[PDB]
């Protein structure tokens, strides 16, 4: 499935998942493609946080599905 | 006497903007959420079309200033 992954800068990315795949995984793609740090991506879904020992399913995400992704500063 | 558009790709974006307003103080330059974390003050504009430092606690520029009197809390 096909999910977006829309950023605070207002560039929404493309991403292919399945249903289990882990956040962490869905982390990962993301930085493949965008260089984006893990550690650095606060995964928001309808306010609740995406815990990266979750799955996709564990929050019923679906395909057309827009994820918010925070991005962490270190200071 | 009209029919009304239908969709459904709404709410989910609403109350996710709406718990980033509320959680992450906007940017002063370009009025967006930028996250926060540990204790430094010093925190640079996640938005591209932004890129500016500002100091959490004085909403403005990152400054030598804000270095001595604030690095972090
Ligand atoms: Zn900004
Ligand atoms: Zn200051």
């Amino acid at each position: 499935m096909q999910i977006f992954v829309k950023t605070l800068t207002g560039k929404t990315i493309t991403l292919e998942v399945e249903p289990s795949d882990t956040i962490e995984n869905v982390k990962a793609k993301i930085q493949d493609k965008e260089g984006i740090p893990p550690d650095q991506q606060r995964l928001i879904f309808a306010g609740k946080q995406l815990e990266d020992g979750r799955t996709l399913s564990d929050y019923n995400i679906q395909k057309e599905s827009t994820l918010h992704l925070v991005l962490r500063l270190r200071g | 006497t009209v029919d009304p558009n239908r969709a459904a790709e709404a709410r989910w974006d609403e109350a996710s903007n709406v718990t980033i307003k509320v959680s992450t103080k906007p940017c002063p330059k370009c009025r967006t959420p930028t996250e926060r974390d540990g204790g430094c003050m010093h925190m640079v504009c996640t938005r591209a079309g932004c890129g500016f430092e500002w100091c959490w606690v004085c909403q403005t520029e990152w400054t030598r200033d804000c270095m001595g009197a604030h690095w972090f809390g």
